[PDB]
Order: C-alpha cells, then sequence, then structure tokens
C-alpha cells in the first residue's frame, strides 16, 4: 500500500532502532526514508532562518537498513556551523513534542538532528565535526543530513544526503561519498581535516496517494503563481552584492589561483592544490542560475500576462 | 442592486404615463442603463419600443448606442438632463476606452462635442470617480490609462463575441507560456541525459 | 584630461559626455566575449602546436 | 448544523507541503489506530495577503470523541505547541483540518474550540474518504453581527492557494513527478495566473452557461467579462515592453557574461589537467 510506509510500526521502528547494526557495520544504513517533515522545515526554516544557523531534534525512525527521517527543519537560531555541539540544544523541543506526541498516537520517539545553515548549508562543521564525529560515537544511528537552503535555491534540486559519518576507528570503505562542499574560511580547513570520515544513506522519500494528489492540486492553482514571478523585481540590488561579491567570488579562484612557489606541488599546505576555481565555478553557476530565475520569470509573464490573447 | 427590483415594480406597476416616470428614473440609475433580462416583462415589452419607442431607442444608445449619436440625433431620442446626457457622454467614453487602453482626449473631445480640457478632464475625473474607471489620465499622450472598468451595463445581447473571446485570452497566456514551459522541458530532458549519463559513469566506477 | 566631454568644433563649444553604464557595459561585454573567442580559438592552436610537436628547426 | 457564514481573521504564516501531506498523515495515524476513516483534526495555519487567505499547514492533532463530537484536547494543544512553539514558533494556529463529509455540528464544535486560543480562527475541511475533484480544503471565518435580536458569531469559506517556497516548490514538483523546476516561475504573480486560470477555465464554462445553461442570457457575462476580455491580452503596450527588452538585455548580457566566465573557467580546467599531464615548465 502506499500508505504501508507511513505506518508507523514503533514496534518495528524501535525494534531496528535498538537494532545496533551499524556497531556490526557502520555502513549498514545504506537508505534514509524521509517523510517531507525534514523539506519542510528544514527548507523553509534555513530561508526564514536568513543566515542564522540552527539545529536540534529531528523525528524518524530506521526500517530494514534504512534511517528514517520522519522530521528535520530549523532553529530561530545562530551558531550552527561553530558550535561545540550545537544540535543538543534544541533537542528540548521534542524533550516535550514527541512525548504527548504519543498523546496522539505519535509514539515516535527521537531520531535525529534538525539543522540549517540559512545561505549556506545543511551539515557540521569543524567544531561541528567534533559535534558530529563526537556524536557518532555518542548517538550512532547519527547522520549528517545535508542540504544547502541557498544550494536548494539557486539550484531547483533538493541535494539531500544521510551522512553518517565515519566513527573514529571505522574508515571510509568502498562506499564513502563524503560530499566534498566549497567550505567557508572557518570550516573548509577542518572539511579538509575530515572530509573523507563519512558516507551517504540513499535518502528515499515516503508518502500517500493524498500526497500526490495534493502536490498536483498545489500546482494546479499555483501556476498562476508561476506566471508572476516574479523572480528579477525580488533581487534588485542583491546581484550587485552577488556580483560584487561573484566576481571577488571568482576573486576566490584568483584568491587560490594567484603563485610564484615553484616546486612540484603545494608543496606547503593544501592549496593546496591550483585552487578556489571550483568555488567561484559553483558561484558562477548558481548566479547566473538567478539570473535565469529573474528572466524567465518576468519574461514569461510578459509571455502571458503582457500578452497572450483577447 | 436596489434598483433592479426598484424598476421590476415599476414596470409591472407602471407603464406609458407612469413610465415616463419610471423611465425618469431608469435615465437616472447608474448602472440601469440598460434592460437586458429586465426588459424581459413584458410590461416594459410594452413600454420600450413604445410611442416613446424612442425611449427604448436610448435604451438601446445605452446598450450599443453612444451619445455623439445624440450629438447626430439631438431630437431623435428623448430629451435628457445635463446629467443625463453627460451620462451617455461617459458611456461612449467608457466604451471607447472598452476599445482603447488610452483613448486620446481628442477622441471624446470630437465624439462628445466636447470644446476643451476644463470640462474634458472634470467630466473625465467625474467618470473615473465613479471608480468605473481605474489609472489616471494619460498627460503625456493625451489619453487616459485605465486598469480595469466598472460594469454598467447589459449593453444588447453581446453573448457571441464575449463568449467567443474568453478563450482567445487563454491562448495568448497559454501559446508564450507553453513555449518556456516546452523549452523548459526540453531543457529537464538535457538534465535527464546529463544526469544518465553522470549514472552511467557511476555505473562504471564500481 | 578629465575630458568626458564633447565639442562641435563647428558649434565652438564643449559637451560633457555621459558617462555611459548602460552600453558601455555592453561594449566591454562583446570585447572581452570577441578577445575571449580569438583567445579560445588561439589557445585551441597552441595546445596544437604545441600536440603537434613542431618547431622551426634553425638548419 | 448550527454554522455562521461570517467574514476574514489574522492568517499570514509560513508554508511547506509535508504538513498538508500530515494532514494525510493525521488521516493515515487516526486511521490506522481505529481502523476507519477517523475525522481528525489538524493545526491550520496560513497566508493572509490583504483580503487573500491561503490555509497551507496543518499537521496531525488530537480529537477526541465527547459522545458524538471531534474534540480538541485543548489544553493538549497547548501541551503540542509548546512542544513545538520552542522552535516552530514561525507558524501558528490558524484552525484544524478533519475528515469526513461536509462540515457538521462536529467540525462546528472543533472550529469554535479552535475559536478559543484566538477569536477569528480559520477552518479547514478535507477527506481522502469524500468524494470531490477538487483539493479538498474548506476554509471557514468569522463576523460578529445581530440577527432577530441574537448576537452571534459568523462562519463562512473563503478559498486559497499553497506556498511559494523555492526549495518547497521543487519538492513539490519532484513528488508530483519524482522522476515545477522550471514551468510556473511567475510564481508571485501567478498565484493570481494558475488562481484566475482555473477561474477563467470555469469562466469559459460559464459563459456558455450563460449563454444556454444554469443560466439564461447574462449581462454579467456580458459587461464584465466583456471589458475583462476584450481588455486582453492586458498589458500588452509597447516603451513599456521597450523597457522589458532592456530588462532581458542586461539580465541575458550578465547571466552570459558570468556563462563566458565558466566557460574560460572550464578553460583553465583543461588548461591545469595539461599542465599535470602536459605542460613541462
Ligand atoms: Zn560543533
Amino acid at each position: 500500500s502506499i500508505d504501508e510506509i507511513y505506518k508507523y510500526d514503533k514496534k518495528q521502528q524501535q525494534e531496528i532502532l535498538a537494532a545496533k547494526p551499524w556497531t556490526k557495520d557502520h555502513h549498514y544504513f545504506k537508505y534514509c526514508k524521509i517523510s517531507a517533515l525534514a523539506l519542510l522545515k528544514m527548507v523553509m526554516h534555513a530561508r526564514s532562518g536568513g543566515n542564522l544557523e540552527v539545529m536540534g531534534l529531528m523525528l524518524g525512525k530506521v526500517d530494514g537498513e534504512t534511517m528514517i527521517i520522519m522530521d528535520s527543519f530549523a532553529l530561530p537560531v545562530e551558531g550552527t556551523e561553530t558550535r561545540v555541539n550545537a544540535q543538543a540544544a534544541a533537542y528540548e523541543y521534542m524533550a516535550a513534542y514527541i512525548e504527548n506526541a504519543k498523546q496522539v498516537g505519535r509514539l515516535e520517539n527521537a531520531i535525529g538532528w534538525y539543522h540549517s545553515h540559512p545561505g549556506y548549508g545543511c551539515w557540521l562543521s569543524g567544531i561541528d565535526v567534533s559535534t558530529q564525529m563526537l556524536n557518532q560515537q555518542f548517538q550512532e544511528p547519527f547522520v549528517a543530513v545535508v542540504i544547502d537552503p541557498t544550494r536548494t535555491i539557486s539550484a531547483g534540486k533538493v541535494n539531500l544526503g544521510a551522512f553518517r559519518t565515519y566513527p573514529k576507528g571505522y574508515k571510509p570503505p568502498d562506499e564513502g561519498p563524503s560530499e566534498y562542499q566549497t567550505i567557508p574560511l572557518n570550516k573548509i580547513e577542518d572539511f579538509g581535516v575530515h572530509c573523507k570520515q563519512y558516507y551517504a544513506l540513499e535518502v528515499s522519500y515516503f508518502k500517500s496517494s493524498l500526497d500526490r494528489k495534493l502536490l498536483e492540486l498545489l500546482w494546479n492553482k499555483y501556476w498562476v503563481n508561476t506566471l508572476s514571478s516574479s523572480s528579477l523585481l525580488t533581487n534588485a540590488d542583491y546581484t550587485t552584492g552577488q556580483v560584487f561579491d561573484l566576481s571577488e567570488k571568482l576573486e576566490q579562484s584568483e584568491a587560490q589561483l594567484g603563485r610564484g612557489s615553484f616546486m612540484l606541488g603545494l608543496e606547503t599546505h593544501d592549496r593546496k592544490s591550483e585552487d578556489k576555481l571550483a568555488k567561484a565555478t559553483r558561484d558562477s553557476c548558481k548566479t547566473t542560475i538567478e539570473a535565469i530565475h529573474g528572466l524567465m520569470s518576468q519574461v514569461i509573464k510578459d509571455k502571458l500576462f503582457n500578452q497572450i490573447n483577447i | 442592486s436596489n434598483l433592479l427590483e426598484q424598476f421590476i415594480l415599476l414596470a409591472k406597476g407602471t407603464s406609458g404615463s407612469a413610465l415616463t416616470a419610471l423611465i425618469s428614473q431608469v435615465l437616472e440609475a447608474p448602472g440601469v442603463y440598460v434592460f437586458g433580462e429586465l426588459l424581459e416583462l413584458a410590461n416594459v415589452q410594452e413600454l420600450a419600443e413604445g410611442a416613446n419607442a424612442a425611449y427604448l431607442q436610448l435604451l438601446n444608445l445605452f446598450a450599443y448606442g453612444t451619445y455623439p449619436d445624440y450629438i447626430a440625433n439631438k431630437e431623435s431620442l428623448p430629451e435628457l438632463s445635463t446629467a443625463q446626457q453627460n451620462k451617455l457622454k461617459h458611456l461612449t467614453i467608457v466604451s471607447l476606452a472598452s476599445r482603447m487602453k488610452c483613448i486620446p482626449y481628442s477622441v471624446l473631445l470630437k465624439d462628445l462635442e466636447m470644446r476643451n480640457l476644463r470640462e474634458l478632464e472634470d467630466l473625465i475625473i467625474e467618470a473615473v470617480y465613479t471608480d468605473i474607471i481605474q489609472g489616471k489620465l494619460d498627460q503625456r499622450n493625451q489619453l487616459l490609462e485605465v486598469d480595469f472598468c466598472i460594469g454598467r451595463d447589459i449593453r444588447k445581447k453581446d453573448i457571441n463575441n464575449i463568449v467567443k473571446t474568453l478563450h482567445e485570452w487563454c491562448d495568448g497566456c497559454e501559446a508564450v507560456l507553453l513555449g518556456i514551459e516546452q523549452q523548459v522541458l526540453r531543457a529537464n530532458q538535457y538534465k535527464e541525459n546529463h544526469n544518465r549519463t553522470q549514472q552511467q559513469v557511476e555505473a562504471e566506477v564500481t | 584630461g578629465l575630458i568626458s566631454a564633447r565639442v562641435d568644433s563647428h558649434s565652438k563649444i564643449l559637451y560633457a559626455r555621459d558617462v555611459d553604464q548602460r552600453s558601455t557595459t555592453f561594449e566591454k561585454s562583446l570585447l572581452m566575449g570577441k578577445e575571449f573567442q580569438r583567445r579560445a580559438k588561439a589557445m585551441m592552436l597552441r595546445a596544437a602546436v604545441l600536440r603537434n610537436q613542431i618547431h622551426v628547426k634553425s638548419p | 448544523s448550527v454554522m455562521a457564514c461570517g467574514v476574514t481573521g489574522s492568517v499570514s504564516v509560513a508554508l511547506h507541503p509535508l504538513v498538508i501531506l500530515n494532514i494525510s498523515d493525521h488521516w493515515i495515524r487516526m486511521r490506522s489506530q481505529e481502523g476507519r476513516p477517523v475525522q481528525v483534526i489538524g493545526a491550520l495555519i496560513g497566508k493572509q495577503e490583504g483580503r487573500n487567505i491561503e490555509v497551507m499547514n496543518s499537521f496531525e492533532l488530537l480529537s477526541h470523541t465527547v459522545e458524538e463530537k471531534i474534540i480538541i484536547d485543548k489544553e493538549y494543544y497547548y501541551t503540542k505547541e509548546e512542544q513545538f512553539k520552542q522552535v516552530f514558533k514561525e507558524l501558528e494556529f490558524l484552525g484544524w483540518y478533519t475528515t469526513g463529509g461536509p462540515p457538521d455540528p462536529s467540525d462546528i464544535h472543533v472550529h469554535k474550540q479552535v475559536c478559543e486560543i484566538i477569536e477569528s480562527p480559520l477552518f479547514l475541511k478535507l477527506n481522502p474518504m469524500t468524494k470531490h475533484t477538487d483539493l479538498p480544503v474548506s476554509v471557514f471565518e468569522s463576523v460578529i453581527d445581530i440577527i432577530n435580536g441574537e448576537a452571534t458569531m459568523l462562519f463562512a469559506e473563503l478559498t486559497y492557494t499553497l506556498a511559494t517556497e523555492e526549495a518547497e516548490r521543487i519538492g513539490v514538483d519532484h513528488v508530483a513527478r519524482m522522476t515545477s523546476t522550471v514551468a510556473e516561475h511567475l510564481i508571485a504573480q501567478h498565484s493570481a495566473i494558475k488562481m484566475l486560470h482555473s477561474r477563467v477555465k470555469l469562466i469559459l464554462e460559464y459563459v456558455k452557461a450563460s449563454e444556454a445553461g444554469e443560466v439564461p442570457f447574462n449581462h454579467e457575462i456580458l459587461r464584465e467579462a466583456y471589458a475583462l476580455c476584450h481588455c486582453l491580452p492586458v498589458l500588452s503596450t509597447d516603451k513599456f515592453k521597450t523597457d522589458f527588452y532592456d530588462q532581458c538585455n542586461d539580465v541575458g548580457l550578465m547571466a552570459y557574461l558570468g556563462t563566458i566566465t565558466k566557460t574560460c573557467n572550464t578553460m583553465n580546467q583543461f588548461v591545469n589537467k595539461f599542465n599535470v599531464l602536459y605542460d613541462r615548465q
């Protein structure tokens, strides 16, 4: 049944929760069955979070060889991407919530860490790699659920990765994704210190047929909104900073591609490797795609509003 | 809203002479310029096309006709008040505004047989003031910018044109929007091949 | 010098040019575009001359 | 059947769509718990934009059976919001969805229940056990007036849309398709677009009816839709679209500027792989 997976068998779910397959192989969890609550307030609370980093408890479960994110989202908080084990401090949320969630038959228990790096991700940085590693030696099954809000703004796709980091003693085997990502100066060094200590879960999504019908019917009156983006008007001088950043974003490449140091490699420090040109690459891609946003928005609005027919 | 029933009982109660009164009321009723369904009463049908068929004639003028018609036909129709006459004037103006997004000043200056800007703008502002019209006069263009027009009349049996018409507008949006849509679709298709090849390499790595 | 200006010398008057943002941007844009495209084929053919291993031997 | 036919309130919140799915999910939850379509309650929230309502986000709740009536376990819900208002503070309890037939005195009763946390809350009715083709959301609101010597509240329906969030929209497009990402990108005014899209499909059927149908020949259609369609395609003006193309020039300019930057980027990429394998300097 389509509802066969929405079935939260607290029996079965908490069974595999106490199953501890990870202590036998820390690569058991290959899947991540998610209900779209993750997308829900993960997305709109990374975006509504402005640029303020956040943390806390995810709802969820486990099924077969699968971590399950019933929930993930953001705080109106900060400090994540630099907090010594940030996420913990928001668990008070379902220190209460899940509890009397059981009072409505939400007999689930706490499973994970909601969070958002508004504008630049949802993950655990250098100090939060202390967070991530320590807690997966604290809290396994634990995940680095990773999706970037403004990346998912200028990207059109949810790059979700459930990153069970490779615990200390457990190296990446054959399957360690280790999603390399352009990090600010604060944590790029420690990512290089820990970029290959995590793998991703095969993050699938589960729903009901009512869910599909609701999204279709959503579109069935959102299309009017579609031709009203109305995307250029939103970032009038935004892109200026973007541009003034983007060339500096490009100077990012410059920053890591400027150098006279001949010799054999990077031969002093990680530069490294000719550099940050990939940083400016993602920068140019996102900024020209947001230009695509603005232009398709206003132009297709002209295509429909300004002139269609009588 | 009140006037429709108001006239309804009037047509029921009032004819000819009584009519002269009702007609006097009808002339004076904004929005109640055209009879449509309202004329469906046999009483008014007789009252219309009656001895004072000319009254019905002005009714039609409200439906189809214009103030310039009166300009030609000062005599043909029943007489009106300055208020009513300028009313019909606004009628032609709103009609023209329907035709042109911005009707030039001289358009109505000639159409209404108007002399100049003072009265011209006064009446125009009055028309917009009723909130029938939006925007403002187009000073640069010597026209009238308008967002929308408030429904005054039936204007007699238009069903053919109006019904014909809805889809046309829809078609305009449909065509342009579709073009962008397909371009996106093809783009997504490229996405598929790109992701597809990416997946293929994925397969290769094992 | 600072002359953002014009003179109809037939007129015998100076006429300060307005500093163009838009079309001056267009200017520089397609200028660098043509430069980049010339250099595109140029570096292609340089990769050629280096892969083709051609050097003009003195004798 | 004590309903009261009223007016608006104080709705505006933000939305993400799995909470609509949690409308679905509370119905599924209570149904699996009870083995039956359970007329459930859920914490409606939404957008309020001028005179527009948008009933969007409402998840699982507690709906007790008081002898016939749906019941918001009121202080339970207080517990619940304090269980999420710590971090879900961006959302506020607008109303409650349910599942069943039309709105009934139990729906009226829990809507009143929602009328006790605030003054003028909203009503939503969904049902996967009802039999419509439309998106199953009924939405009610309140006046306070005087009729027949009785001072009473008033609850009646208004229409909605759903959220316009970027990654939210992306997820909607996927979970609808699951292979949108471009299509309805006129979105701030595409509310207007597809709202009046369905509206004017209705209007085509509706003018066919007013021709005839029921409805007789109709002047409402005549004057109103006449001005409407025969101003169309409105906004097709010139200067105006001149500056539209000025838009297009600047935008395509800078976008292809960045794409040129990426072009010479991959150029340098290739050149650096060259330097690795080939450039011996
Ligand atoms: Zn930390």
